[PDB]
């Protein structure tokens, strides 16, 4: 136990997790457009002129 | 109050101290694990000691 000093380390291991991207990387999907105002059908003259 | 140490060190000159605990000991004893890797060239066997 005469806790001497030892030499130099050569290098560094570093243990770290690692994310998974099978998931990512994917085609997008992004929010469906809401689409443009369409004319009701069944729209009638309804007003006819008086006499 | 088990695995606080402190380990001394006394040159010719003027002397050193340092704790495991308290006001002083590191940040990366505890957000991390350090490992000593002894590594046989040979072997090619990693015997992973704990470390300090």
């Amino acid at each position: 136990g005469g806790l001497t000093c030892a030499s130099a380390p050569q290098g560094t291991l570093r243990i770290l997790e690692g994310p998974q991207q099978s998931l990512s990387g994917s085609p997008l999907q992004p929010i469906p457009a809401s689409p443009p105002p369409q004319i009701p059908p069944g729209l009638r003259p309804r007003f006819c002129a008086f006499g | 109050k088990r695995n606080q140490r402190i380990l001394a060190a006394e040159t010719d000159r003027l002397s050193y101290v340092g704790n495991n605990f308290g006001t002083g000991a590191l940040k990366c004893n505890t957000l991390c694990r350090h490992f000593v890797g002894i590594l046989n060239k040979t072997s090619g066997q990693m015997e992973v000691y704990d470390a300090e």
